[PDB]
DNA sequence: TTTCGGGGGGGCCGGGGGG
DNA sequence: CCCCCCGGCCCCCCCGGC
C-alpha cells in the first residue's frame, strides 16, 4: 500500500490556545497578549512533548492572521542559522516594511534555540534591541541554560511545566470521541503511565494501538508500549536478596535483548535519582557502577560483569 | 560475485521476504498489518546483533514498493557520511520532493542510527515532523541511549529479542535441506546453546563444521565436529575440572587442570563461562558465597581480557572457587 | 656507492630464523589444524567468509592470512587482490570510510591466463586489517554495512589478541579462529624440524625445555634456539647443548637463588626480605619470571595446606595483573614477597 | 570560587539538606564548570573544617578517604581524554572528583578558598623539562645517559666543576670553567638553566648573587671574546 | 584491447557530454552494446535521475563484440578527460570482463600518444527502463533563454514554480527579499528558426521544483541549442537535450504539494 | 675536562671489565651478525647497557660508529602542529628517542621509523666477511616509556623491514613493554657490576688520575653508596674528589644529591607529624621536586624506601606503607597527574602510622 | 593542559565567465 | 588579453553529560 494515513499528532495538532492543556496560567498569559497585542521577547522552554512549538505557531497565528505569511519568519535546527545568516537574512526581515495593525509586529520564530551557536546568539543582541518596534522575538528550547544570558535578559521566561495525567486523558478522551476509538480505562490508564507526561508520545502510543490491535486495553497497550525499562533497573537495585536482583537482571534485561551498555547507564541514572536511599549509600553504588561501565566500555559487555556489580551493590547495602 | 553460491552463508541466507524472518512472530504481524492498511508510523527497530533489523526493513520496503525498492527508499548507515549538513541537504531534499517512479509515499531508513552525532539527530526532529504527510522514518539501534530523547519521542518502539530455539532449530533444518547436509540431535543442541540467539554464529558455525568434513554428502556433523571446529570445551570436561575443583585436593585440581586443558587445547576464559554457567544454577546456602564467587570471577575475566600469565590465572580461578565454596560450611 | 642486489633466497638465508622459517604455505602450519582445514577447504569450495583470527603471541595468524592469500592468488596476482592495514597505518574513521570503501567497491582485478589456469583465483579480493584491536569503537562501526554490503567482490580478515576490543556486531558478522598456544605437545615437529636445517645439536629434552619456557610463544622458542645455536657455535667446543644455558639464556632463575627467597619467605622477618629483595634487583632478574618460578614452586608443593594455597593464588594474580600495567618491579616484588611471609 | 565554596558546605550534606540539594543538583553544579571543578575540589579539600566526620572518624582518615577518590577521579580523567574519547565517562568523573571527596571534608572553609596551584606548576615543570631537554641535546655527544638521568646524576658534579671554582678561587677559575663548558658545548644560557635546576640545600640563587659582579662581568667577556664549538648545526 | 574500441573524433565532444551531468551525479554505470553507449544514473538524494544515450553514427568507428557494463566515478572520468586536448581524437578501449577501461589520445599531426587507465566499480544499479509517458504539455525553446530564466530566478529563491497554460508559460519565484515573475508565449520566426519557442498543451500544468537541481541542469545547454521541457501533474518533469545521434535526459521530480 | 665518568668510558667489547659472561655472549652474537634478531637490552640503571650496545655496535661495523651527529627532524600532527625531533646518527647506525614528544612519540614510529624501513643499503659498507652490510641499526632509548599505540606500530614495522633494518631497544624494566614487542626481540639481562668490580674500575681511575688515598676501603664505602650503579658511582668519586682537595680521606663523608635530601627530609616530617597541616607542607614539598624535573616513580619509590628504613616504626607499618605503595604505583602508572597520587599515598601512610 | 571527531567561521587560491 | 564573481580547499577555534 502506497497510501498513508495522517499521524493523529498532527491531525490534532491545536490550532488555537484554548486547544492547549497544561500550564493554564502561561497558556492565558498568552491569550491576554493575543488579544491586546504589544507581544515581548519571550523564552519558552520545558520538556518534550508538551506544547511549545504548538503554543509559539498558535500564538503567532492568532496575533497575525491574514499577515501571517509576511510577518513570521521561522527558523529551526534543520535549517541554516550560523553567524552569516543572523547578520544577513534576519537583520534583512527585522528592516523590512510591513504595514500592520496598530498593535501588531513582525514575528521570527527560533525553535530549538538552544542549538545555536554562540556567535549567533551574540550577533541576536543588537538586531532584537534595535528593531523591536517592529519585530519581536520568540524562543523555544528545552534547556533554557544553553541561552546565553544577555539573550535572557532581553526576553520573558516561560517555564513549562509537565503535563499532569488528568490533562493527558482529557486530551486522549478528546480524541478519541473525534476518532470514535473503542477503549477500556485499564487501556488509557495504561497509555497514561507509559507516557510519563509526553503527550505526543501518548498520542502516538494510542495511534498504534488502535492501528495494530484495534481496543484500547492494558494487554493490547503492552503489547505496543514496552515496560520502561529504568523502572525494572530500579527494581533490580531495590531488591532485598541478591538471587532476587540476579534473578530480574537475568530475566527482565538480558534475555529481553537490552545491552550491557544500557543497563549500566540506566542503573546509574536510576541510583543518581534514588531519593529513598541514603546519599552516601547512594555515592558507593554510583562508584561500584561506575567501575562496571568502564569495564564494559573497555570491551567486557558480559554477563558476568552485570552479575558482579549486583554482588558488590548488595554487599555495600548490607 | 560469479554467483550467490560463492557468497557467505551469512550473506547467502539473508531473507528476502517478511515471510523469511524467524523468531520475531509479533513484530512482523504488527508491521504487515501496518502496511495493509496503510497505517506506517515513524519505526525504531532495538535490539542485540544479528536479530533481524535490517533484514525485516529491507524486507518491508521490498513488499511496499516492489523489486526496485532501492531507488525509491533512502538508506544510510555508519559507513556513509552522516554530519549534520547531509539531514539539512540531502534528507531534507528527499523527504520535501515526490518519487521519481511511482505516486507513493518515501521512505528514509537510517541504519545504526546510534552512531549518529547530537547534532544531526536534533535537526532531524523538524525534519520528521514537518514531512511526516508525505514521508517515513525507521531507526535502527543497537543501544538506545545514543538516542536523544527527542528522536524517540516521534517514533514507535520495536523491540527485537534473542532469536527462540524453535525459531533457530527451523532455520538450521532450511539450511540443511540447501546443503544437503546431516546433523544429530546432539550437534544441533550444542549449536544453538553457542548460539546466544545470534543467528549469524550459527551460520558461520555450520559453514566451517561442512568445511570440517571430509565427505560432506555421506558424514554427518556431530558434537565432535561442533566442539573441535569451535575449539570449545565439552560439557564433560567442565563437569570434570569442576568436580576436580570442588572435592579434590590442590595437586589434584591443579593436574586436572592442565590435562583437560592441554586435551584439546582449551581457552581458560571459555572454561570460565561454563564454569558460570554451570554454577548459577547451583543451590548456595549462604549467599556470602555467591558474592564471592561473582566478584573473584569477573575480576579473573577482566584480567584475561588484557593478557597476563595463563598459569596463574587458571590457579587463581581454582582458589577463588574453593575459597568461595568454604563458606558453604558455617 | 652503491650494492648489487640480493636475490631473494639468498637475502633470505641471511635473515633471523623467525622470519627465514616463516609458513610459506598452509601446509607449513603446525598446530593449527582445526582452522587451517576449513581455511584449505575454500580453495576449492571458493566461498570463504569473513575471518576473525584471535589468539596469543606468535601463534601463527599473520603467517595463515599470507600463506591463504599466497596460495588463492598466486605470487603474481596477491598484490592487486589484497589491501593490508595494521596499527603502522592511519585507520582513524575517516580512513574506513573513504580508502578502505573505496577498495572494497573496486571491481577485482583482472586474473592472467597463467593465473587461472595455476590458481584457483577466487572471485574476490580480501582486506586485512592486522592488529584490528588497537582501531577505534567509531573506526569498526564504520565498517559494519561495508562488509555486508560487498561482500560479493570483498572479503574482511581482522587479526587480534584480544578479541574483547573487537565490538559485537563485527565479531557476529565474522566467523572466528582461536589459535591455540604452541607448546611442547603441538609444536615440537617444527622445532626439531628448524634444528635439524641449521644443523643444531643439543641434549635430550633440550628443545621439550625451550617450548616449556617460551609458554605458548613458537617465536620465542626460535629466537631462542638460534640464540643456543649462535653462543654453541661461538664456543667452537662441539658440545650438545644442555639446558642450562638455554635457561640462562631465556633469564630463568637458577633454582637456588628461588630457594633462598622461599627460605627468607619463611623466616618472616622484614627486614632480611627486604635487604635480600633490594641485594636480588642487582641482577636484573624480571619480575614476571620471578612471579612465575614462585606460583610454579608454591602450587605443586605437598607441604602447605589448601588454605594457603588458596591464599597464594589470589594474591600471586594479584601481583601478576599490577605487573601487567607497567609498575615497578621491585615495589611489586617486595609487597608480594611480604604478603607471603605473613601469610 | 562559588562552586567551590558551595560543593564544600557542610550544610547540603546533611539528612535535611540532602533533599533540597539532590545529588543530581551537585552534579550540575560539577557541570558548570567541569574543566576546573576538579582542580578547585583538590585544591581546597584540605583547608576545611569537617562537620559531616562519621563517629570515631579523624579529620586525617576523610582527607586520606578524599584523596584516594581524586586518585580515582584523575584515573578516570585520563580514561575520558585518551584517544577512545569516552566523554560517556564525564557524569563518573564528576562523583569521583568533586561530590565525593567534597562529602568526606564537607563543612566550613577554615581559610580563604584558594585558585588551583597546579596549571603554574605544570607549566614551571614543562619550561623546565624544555630546558633540561635542550642542555642533554647539547652535551649528548659526550654524555652517556638519558636527561633523567643528566638531572639525577650529571648536574650535582656539574655543579662542583662549574659553581663552586668561582667561589674558591675567585676569577682566576674562568678558564677552567670555560674548558668544561667547551668540552660539553654548553653555552651562556644553559649554565644559568643548569644553575636554576638545582634544589634543598642546593639552591645557587643566594650563591650566584653574593659573586662579585666584577667576577661575572669578566667571565661574560671572556666567554664573548673567544670562539666556542657547536654540537647540533642547523640548517 | 579488441572487446570494446569506440573512437570519437574529437575528444572534446565526449568532455562535453561528461560536463554535461558531472555535478548531478557520481557513480554512473556505462552499458555498451553493439548499438551504442547507454548510461543511468540517480542523484543521492534520490530526486534526479540522468539518462545518457549515444549512438554509433557519433563514433568515427566503433566494435562492441558483446555487451559489457562499466561502474565509472564522474570526478576522476573528467579529470583523466581534461588532459587532452581539442585536436586529439579519443579512444574508449575495454577487454573482456575488464577491471580498468583505457582512454587513448591521438595526435597523428605530431606523432603524440597519451594513454589513462581508469579503475571499474562494482555497481549493482540495473538498468530501469522509463516507461513512456504521455504529458500534458511539450515545450521547445532556446537552451541560451531557460539557462537566463533559470540563473536569473534562483537568485530570488530556492524553488521555482512552472505553470502552463493557453498560450503562455509562467515561471516564477518568490523569496525574502522579494518576487520575479517571467512570462513567455509562443513564437515562430521564418528568419530565425533557432529562436522560436513551440508549446504544445493538452492540460494545464503546475509544478514546483527545487533551484538547485534546475541549475545543475541547464549545465548541459552546451550540448544542444535548444532544450525540450515535458510536464504531466502524474509525472516528474523531462529536460531533454537532442544530440547528432543521441540525447540527455534530466528526469526532475517536483516538490511536494503542501 | 671531560668527567671521569665520561672519559673512561670503555669503547670496544674487550674494553668491558665486569660481567665477563655478557661480553663472551655478545661476542657470539657479533661473530655471525648478517642474522642478527633484534635485541632489548634491558637491566638496571647505570650499569653499562648503552655503553654495551655501542661497543657491539662498534665489533659489528667499526669505529665509525662513534663519530656521532645530531640533526633535527619536522614532524605535523592532525591539529597542524610543528614538533622537532632531535636525531643522533651515524654512517652505520641512528639513534631516537621518541618518547621526547610524549603521547606523539607514535608520530616517530609511524613516518620516521617506516621511512628508514622502507630504504635499502647501497652504500658500499665492507664488512669482515668480505661483501658490504645489508642493513642499518636503529637505538631507541628508554623503550619502556613509549606509549601502547607506538609499540603496536613498531610491531609489523620489525618484522616486514628486518631485511633492512635491525632495532636494539635498551630499557630499564620490561614491565611496561607489551607482550608483542618482547615476543619480537632478543631478550638480554645486564646485571649490574659487583662492588669488587666498581672497586677496581675506581681504583684504576684513581690511579689515571693521581688521586691520594689514605686506603682502598674508601672506594669500597664509595661503591656501598652507589647500589650498583656504576654511573652514579664515578660522579660521586669525582664530587669526593673535587670537594677534598683531590685527596680521599677514610674521614670522607659520601656526598647524597639534593633531591635525595629533600626526600629524606620529607620522610622526616612525615614520620614525625601526623596532621592535616604536615600534609599541606608535604604537597609544597611534592610540587617542589616535579616543579624540577623529579620523575614522580623516581620520587615515590625513593620516598617508600626511605620510609621502610627508619628504625622507629614495627612490622605492620611497614608492611601498610609497602602495600600503599603498591597500589599507588599502579595508579601513577594509570593516571595523569602524578600529585593527585602522590598526596594520597603520603595521606595513607599519615592515618597508617597514626 | 590535553591524547579523535565534528561543527563552524574566516582567509586565501584558482576556475570560469564577461567585457 | 585582463578583471571580477563565486565555488572549493586550507586553517584555526571550540564542545564533548543531561
Ligand atoms: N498541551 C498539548 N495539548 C494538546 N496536544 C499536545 C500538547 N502538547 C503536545 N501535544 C501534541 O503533541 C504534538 C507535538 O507537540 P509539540 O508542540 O511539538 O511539543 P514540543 O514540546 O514542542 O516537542 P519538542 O520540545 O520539539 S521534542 C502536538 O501536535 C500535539 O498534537
Ligand atoms: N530473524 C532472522 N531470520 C533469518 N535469518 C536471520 C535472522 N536474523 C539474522 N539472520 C541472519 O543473520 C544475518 C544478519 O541478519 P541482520 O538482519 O543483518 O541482523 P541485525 O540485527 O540487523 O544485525 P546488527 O544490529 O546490524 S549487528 C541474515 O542475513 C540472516 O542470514
Ligand atoms: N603455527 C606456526 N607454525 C609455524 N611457525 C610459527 C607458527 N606460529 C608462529 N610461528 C613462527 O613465529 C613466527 C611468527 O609467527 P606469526 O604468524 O607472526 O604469529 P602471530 O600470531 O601473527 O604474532 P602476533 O599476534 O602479531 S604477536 C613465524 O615466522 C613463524 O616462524
Ligand atoms: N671501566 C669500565 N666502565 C664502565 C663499564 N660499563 C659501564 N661503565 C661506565 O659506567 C658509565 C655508565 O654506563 P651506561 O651504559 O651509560 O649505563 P646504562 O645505559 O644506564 O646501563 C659509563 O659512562 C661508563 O663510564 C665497563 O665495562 N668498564
Ligand atoms: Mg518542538
Ligand atoms: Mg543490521
Ligand atoms: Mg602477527
Amino acid at each position: 500500500t502506497l497510501s498513508l494515513q495522517l499521524p493523529w499528532v498532527e491531525k490534532y495538532r491545536p490550532q488555537v490556545l484554548s486547544d492547549i492543556v497544561g500550564n493554564k496560567e502561561t497558556i492565558d498569559r498568552l491569550q491576554q497578549i493575543a488579544k491586546d497585542g504589544n507581544m515581548p521577547h519571550m523564552i519558552i522552554s520545558g520538556m518534550p512533548g508538551i506544547g511549545k512549538t504548538t503554543s509559539v505557531h498558535c500564538l503567532a497565528h492568532e496575533l497575525l492572521g491574514r499577515s501571517y505569511a509576511d510577518g513570521v519568519l521561522e527558523l529551526n535546527a534543520s535549517d541554516d542559522r550560523g553567524i552569516d545568516v543572523v547578520r544577513n537574512q534576519i537583520k534583512h526581515f527585522a528592516q523590512k516594511k510591513l504595514h500592520l495593525p496598530p498593535g501588531k509586529h513582525k514575528i521570527v520564530i527560533l525553535d530549538e534555540a538552544d542549538s545555536m551557536t554562540a556567535g549567533a546568539q551574540q550577533a541576536l543582541r543588537r538586531t532584537m534591541e534595535l528593531y523591536s518596534n517592529s519585530t519581536r522575538f520568540a524562543f523555544a528550547c528545552n534547556q533554557s541554560n544553553k541561552i546565553i544570558e544577555p539573550l535572557q535578559s532581553r526576553c520573558a521566561i516561560l517555564r513549562y511545566s509537565k503535563l499532569s495525567d488528568e490533562d493527558v486523558l482529557k486530551r486522549l478522551l478528546q480524541i478519541i470521541k473525534l476518532e470514535d476509538v473503542k477503549y477500556t480505562n485499564d487501556g488509557l490508564e495504561a497509555i497514561i503511565f507509559t507516557a510519563e507526561g509526553d503527550m505526543r508520545q501518548a498520542i502516538n502510543n494510542l495511534q498504534s494501538t488502535v492501528a495494530g490491535h484495534g481496543l484500547v486495553n492494558a494487554d493490547n497497550v503492552f503489547k505496543i508500549v514496552d515496560s520502561p525499562h529504568p523502572l525494572i533497573v530500579k527494581k533490580m537495585l531495590l531488591a532485598s536478596n541478591l538471587e532476587d536482583s540476579i534473578q530480574i537482571l537475568r530475566t527482565d534485561l538480558w534475555k529481553k535483548g537490552y545491552s550491557s551498555i544500557d543497563i549500566v547507564t540506566t542503573s546509574f541514572r536510576v541510583t543518581k535519582n534514588l531519593a529513598q536511599v541514603k546519599e552516601s549509600v547512594r555515592l558507593e553504588m554510583i562508584k561500584e557502577i561506575g567501575l562496571t561501565h568502564m569495564r564494559i566500555l573497555e570491551g567486557v559487555g558480559t554477563y558476568l560483569q552485570l552479575a558482579s556489580m549486583l554482588a558488590k551493590i548488595h554487599k555495600l547495602n548490607n | 560475485k560469479r554467483s550467490k553460491e560463492n557468497l557467505p552463508w551469512v550473506e547467502k541466507y539473508r531473507p528476502e521476504t517478511l515471510d523469511e524472518v524467524y523468531g520475531q512472530n509479533e513484530v512482523i504481524t504488527t508491521v504487515r498489518k501496518f502496511v495493509d492498511e496503510g497505517k506506517l508510523p515513524h519505526l525504531l527497530f532495538y535490539g542485540p546483533p544479528g536479530t533481524g533489523k535490517t533484514s525485516t526493513i529491507v524486507a518491508l520496503a521490498r513488499e511496499i514498493y516492489g523489486k526496485n525498492y532501492s531507488n525509491m527508499v533512502l538508506e544510510l548507515n555508519a559507513s556513509d557520511d552522516r554530519g549534520i549538513d547531509v539531514v539539512r541537504n540531502q534528507i531534507k531534499d528527499f523527504a520535501s520532493t515526490r518519487q521519481i517512479f511511482s505516486k507513493g509515499f518515501k521512505l528514509i531508513i537510517l541504519d545504526e542510527a546510534d552512531a549518529m552525532t547530537n547534532a544531526a539527530q536534533n535537526a532531524l526532529r523538524r525534519v520528521i515532523e514537518r514531512y511526516t504527510k508525505n514521508t517515513r522514518f525507521c531507526v535502527l539501534a543497537n543501544y538506545a541511549h545514543k538516542l536523544t530523547p527527542a528522536l524517540l519521542s516521534r517514533c514507535t518502539r520495536f523491540r527485537f529479542q534473542p532469536l527462540p530455539q524453535e525459531a533457530i532449530e527451523r532455520r538450521i533444518a532450511n539450511v540443511l535441506v540447501h546443503e544437503k547436509l546431516k546433523l544429530s540431535p546432539n550437534a544441533e543442541k550444542a549449536l544453538i546453546e553457542l548460539s546466544n540467539g545470534d543467528m549469524r554464529r550459527v551460520l558461520n558455525v555450520l559453514q566451517s563444521c561442512k568445511a570440517t568434513l571430509d565427505n560432506p554428502d555421506e558424514d554427518e556433523i556431530s558434537d565432535d565436529v561442533i566442539y573441535e571446529c569451535c575449539g570449545a570445551p565439552r560439557p564433560s570436561d567442565l563437569k570434570a575440572v569442576l568436580k576436580s575443583i570442588l572435592e579434590d585436593d590442590w595437586g589434584t585440581a591443579h593436574y586436572t587442570l592442565n590435562k583437560v586443558r592441554s586435551a584439546k587445547g582449551l581457552a581458560l576464559i571459555d572454561l570460565i563461562e561454563g564454569i558460570v554457567k554451570i554454577l548459577e544454577d547451583y543451590e548456595l546456602q549462604n549467599e556470602e558465597t555467591r558474592v564471592h564467587l561473582l566478584t573473584k570471577l569477573a575480576d579473573i575475566e577482566y584480567s584475561i581480557s588484557k593478557g597476563g600469565n595463563d598459569q596463574i590465572q587458571g590457579s587463581a580461578v581454582i582458589g577463588a572457587i574453593k575459597a568461595s565454596f568454604e563458606n558453604e560450611t558455617v | 656507492r652503491k650494492i648489487s642486489k640480493l636475490a631473494a633466497e639468498q637475502s633470505l638465508a641471511q635473515q633471523p630464523w623467525v622470519e627465514k622459517y616463516r609458513p610459506k604455505n598452509l601446509d607449513e602450519v603446525t598446530a593449527q589444524d582445526h582452522a587451517v582445514t576449513v581455511l584449505k577447504k575454500t580453495l576449492k569450495s571458493a566461498n570463504l567468509p569473513h575471518m576473525l583470527f584471535y589468539g596469543p603471541p606468535g601463534t601463527g595468524k599473520t603467517s595463515t592470512i599470507l600463506a591463504l592469500t599466497k596460495e588463492l592468488y598466486g605470487p603474481d596476482l596477491m598484490k592487486s587482490r589484497i589491501l593490508e592495514l595494521n596499527a603502522s597505518d592511519e585507520r582513524g574513521i575517516s580512513i574506513v570510510r573513504e580508502k578502505v570503501k573505496n577498495f572494497a567497491r573496486l571491481t577485482v582485478s583482472k586474473p592472467s591466463k597463467h593465473d587461472l589456469e595455476n590458481y584457483p583465483c577466487p572471485p574476490y579480493k580480501i582486506i586485512i586489517l592486522d592488529e584490528a584491536d588497537s582501531m577505534t569503537a567509531d573506526a569498526q562501526s564504520a565498517l559494519r554495512r561495508t562488509m555486508e554490503t560487498y561482500s560479493g567482490v570483498t572479503r574482511f580478515c581482522l587479526i587480534c589478541n584480544y578479541v574483547t576490543r573487537i565490538i559485537d556486531p563485527l565479531a557476529s558478522r565474522c566467523s572466528k579462529f582461536r589459535f591455540k598456544a604452541l607448546d611442547a605437545s603441538n609444536a615440537i615437529d617444527r622445532l626439531r624440524f628448524i634444528s635439524e636445517q641449521e644443523n643444531v645439536k643439543c641434549d635430550d629434552g633440550v628443545l621439550e625445555r625451550i617450548l616449556d619456557i617460551s609458554a605458548g610463544d613458537l617465536r620465542r622458542g626460535i629466537t631462542l634456539l638460534q640464540s643456543a645455536s649462535k653462543g654453541a657455535q661461538y664456543l667452537g667446543d662441539g658440545k650438545n647443548i644442555t639446558s642450562t644455558q638455554v635457561e640462562e639464556l631465556a633469564g630463568v632463575v637458577p633454582h637456588d637463588i628461588l630457594i633462598e627467597i622461599v627460605e627468607k619467605v619463611k623466616s618472616g622477618d622484614f627486614d632480611e626480605i627486604k635487604k635480600y629483595v633490594n641485594t636480588f634487583m642487582k641482577s636484573g632478574w624480571s619480575a614476571a619470571s620471578v612471579v612465575n618460578q614462585l606460583h610454579e614452586y608454591y602450587i605443586t608443593n605437598d607441604n602447605f595446606d589448601t588454605n594457603f594455597k588458596n591464599q597464594i593464588s589470589w594474591l600471586l594474580f594479584t601481583t601478576d595483573s599490577r605487573l601487567n600495567n607497567g609498575t615497578n618491579e621491585h615495589i611489586q616484588l617486595l609487597n608480594l614477597l611480604v604478603k607471603i611471609s605473613q601469610l | 570560587f562559588d562552586i567551590a565554596h558551595k560543593m564544600l558546605d557542610g550544610q547540603i550534606y546533611s539528612d535535611i539538606g540532602s533533599r533540597n540539594f539532590t545529588l543530581n543538583d551537585k552534579i550540575a553544579l560539577y557541570f558548570d564548570d567541569f574543566d576546573f571543578t576538579p582542580l578547585m575540589i583538590q585544591e581546597n579539600y584540605l583547608s576545611t573544617r569537617p562537620s559531616v566526620l562519621k563517629p570515631g572518624q579523624s579529620h586525617l582518615e576523610a582527607v586520606a578517604e578524599a584523596a584516594n577518590c581524586i586518585s580515582l577521579g584523575d584515573i578516570v580523567e585520563k580514561k575520558i581524554r585518551s584517544s577512545e574519547q569516552l566523554w560517556s565517562l564525564l557524569p563518573l568523573h564528576a562523583v569521583l572528583s568533586s561530590v565525593y571527596p567534597a562529602s568526606k571534608v564537607a563543612g566550613h572553609m577554615a581559610g580563604r578558598i584558594n585558585f588551583t596551584a597546579w596549571l603554574g606548576q605544570n607549566s614551571k615543570s614543562a619550561k623546565y623539562y624544555r630546558l633540561l631537554q635542550e642542555i642533554h641535546y647539547h652535551t649528548r655527544l659526550g654524555t652517556s645517559t638519558d636527561k633523567i638521568g643528566l638531572r639525577l646524576d650529571y648536574l650535582p658534579t656539574f655543579r662542583k666543576r662549574l659553581l663552586d671554582p668561582f667561589l674558591k678561587q675567585g676569577a682566576d677559575a674562568i678558564s677552567s670553567v670555560i674548558e668544561v663548558m667547551d668540552d660539553y658545548y654548553l653555552t651562556k644560557e644553559d649554565w644559568d638553566s643548569i644553575m636554576e635546576f638545582f634544589v634543598g640545600p642546593d639552591v645557587t640563587t643566594a650563591i650566584i648573587k653574593k659573586i662579585p659582579a666584577t667576577v661575572k662581568s669578566g667571565f661574560t667577556r671572556k666567554y664573548n671574546s673567544m670562539t666556542h664549538p657547536v654540537a647540533i648545526y642547523r640548517t | 584491447a579488441s572487446m570494446l574500441e569506440a573512437k570519437f573524433e574529437e575528444a572534446s565532444l565526449f568532455k562535453r557530454i561528461i560536463d554535461g551531468f558531472k555535478d548531478c551525479v557520481q557513480l554512473v554505470n556505462f552499458q555498451c552494446k553493439e548499438d551504442g553507449i547507454i548510461a543511468q544514473a540517480v542523484d543521492d538524494s534520490r530526486v534526479l535521475l540522468v539518462s545518457l544515450e549515444i549512438g554509433v553514427e557519433a563514433f568515427q568507428e566503433y566494435r562492441c563484440d558483446h555487451p559489457v557494463t562499466l561502474g565509472m566515478d564522474l570526478t576522476s572520468l573528467s579529470k583523466i578527460l581534461r588532459c587532452g586536448n581539442n585536436t586529439d581524437t579519443l579512444t574508449l578501449i575495454a577487454d573482456n570482463t575488464p577491471d580498468s577501461i583505457i582512454l587513448l589520445f591521438e595526435d597523428t599531426k605530431k606523432d603524440r600518444i597519451a594513454e589513462y587507465s581508469l579503475k571499474l566499480m562494482d555497481i549493482d544499479a540495473d538498468f530501469l527502463k522509463i516507461e513512456e509517458l504521455q504529458y500534458d504539455s511539450t515545450l521547445s525553446l532556446p537552451s541560451s533563454e531557460f539557462s537566463k530564466i533559470v540563473r536569473d530566478l534562483s537568485q530570488l529563491s530556492d524553488s521555482i514554480n512552472i505553470m502552463i497554460t493557453k498560450e503562455t508559460i509562467k515561471f516564477v519565484a518568490d523569496g525574502d527579499i522579494g518576487s520575479g515573475s517571467v512570462i513567455i508565449k509562443p513564437f515562430v520566426d521564418m528568419e530565425h528558426p533557432e529562436t522560436s519557442i513551440k508549446l504544445e498543451m493538452d492540460q494545464p500544468v503546475d509544478l514546483t521544483f527545487g533551484a538547485k537541481y534546475l541549475l545543475d541542469i541547464i549545465k548541459g545547454s552546451s550540448l544542444s541549442d535548444r532544450v525540450g521541457i515535458r510536464l504531466s501533474s502524474e509525472a516528474p518533469a523531462l529536460f531533454q537535450f537532442d544530440l547528432k545521434s543521441g540525447f540527455l535526459q534530466f528526469f526532475l521530480a517536483p516538490k511536494f504539494n503542501d | 675536562m671531560s668527567l671521569w665518568v665520561d672519559k673512561y668510558r670503555p669503547k670496544s667489547l674487550n674494553a668491558l671489565s665486569h660481567n665477563e659472561e655478557l661480553t663472551n655472549f655478545l661476542k657470539s652474537l657479533s661473530d655471525q651478525p648478517r642474522d642478527l634478531p633484534h635485541l632489548l637490552l634491558y637491566g638496571p640503571n647505570g650499569t653499562g647497557k648503552k655503553t654495551r650496545c655501542m661497543a657491539l655496535l662498534e665489533s659489528i661495523f667499526g669505529p665509525g660508529v662513534y663519530r656521532l651527529k645530531i640533526d633535527v627532524r619536522q614532524f605535523v600532527t592532525a591539529s597542524n602542529r610543528k614538533l622537532e625531533l632531535n636525531v643522533v646518527s651515524s654512517p652505520y647506525h641512528l639513534e631516537i628517542t621518541p618518547s621526547d614528544m610524549g603521547n606523539n612519540d607514535r608520530i616517530v614510529i609511524q613516518e620516521l621509523l617506516k621511512e628508514v624501513a622502507q630504504m635499502e643499503q647501497v652504500d658500499f659498507q665492507d664488512s669482515k666477511d668480505g661483501l658490504a652490510h645489508r642493513y642499518k641499526c636503529v637505538i631507541i632509548n628508554e623503550a619502556n616509556s613509549l606509549t601502547k599505540d607506538a609499540q603496536a606500530a613498531l610491531r609489523r614495522t620489525m618484522e616486514k623491514y628486518s631485511k633492512n633494518i635491525r632495532l636494539i631497544m635498551v630499557c630499564d624494566s620490561m614491565s611496561p613493554i607489551i607482550a608483542p614487542i618482547k615476543s619480537r626481540c632478543l631478550l638480554i639481562r645486564c646485571p649490574a657490576p659487583s662492588d669488587s668490580e666498581i672497586s677496581t674500575i675506581l681504583s684504576d681511575v684513581v690511579t689515571n688520575e693521581r688521586i691520594q688515598l689514605e686506603t682502598k676501603d674508601i672506594l669500597k664505602r664509595i661503591a656501598q653508596a652507589s647500589n650498583g650503579n656504576l654511573r652514579v658511582s664515578l660522579l660521586m668519586l669525582e664530587s669526593m674528589a673535587l670537594n677534598n682537595e683531590l685527596a680521599l680521606k677514610s674521614s670522607s663523608p659520601i656526598i647524597k644529591p639534593d633531591w635525595i635530601i629533600v626526600i629524606h627530609k620529607l620522610t622526616r616530617k612525615i614520620v614525625k607529624e601526623r596532621s592535616v597541616n604536615s600534609l599541606i607542607e608535604c604537597r609544597a614539598v611534592l610540587y617542589d621536586l616535579l616543579a624540577h624535573c623529579i620523575p614522580a616513580n623516581i620520587i615515590l619509590k625513593e620516598l617508600t624506601f626511605s620510609l621502610l628504613d627508619v628504625e622507629t616504626l614495627n612490622t605492620t607499618n611497614k608492611s601498610s606503607i609497602i602495600e600503599y605503595s603498591s597500589v599507588f604505583d599502579e595508579r601513577l602508572s594509570l593516571g595523569n597527574k602524578a600529585i593527585f597520587h602522590l598526596e594520597g599515598f603520603i595521606a595513607k601512610v599519615m592515618c597508617c602510622l597514626d
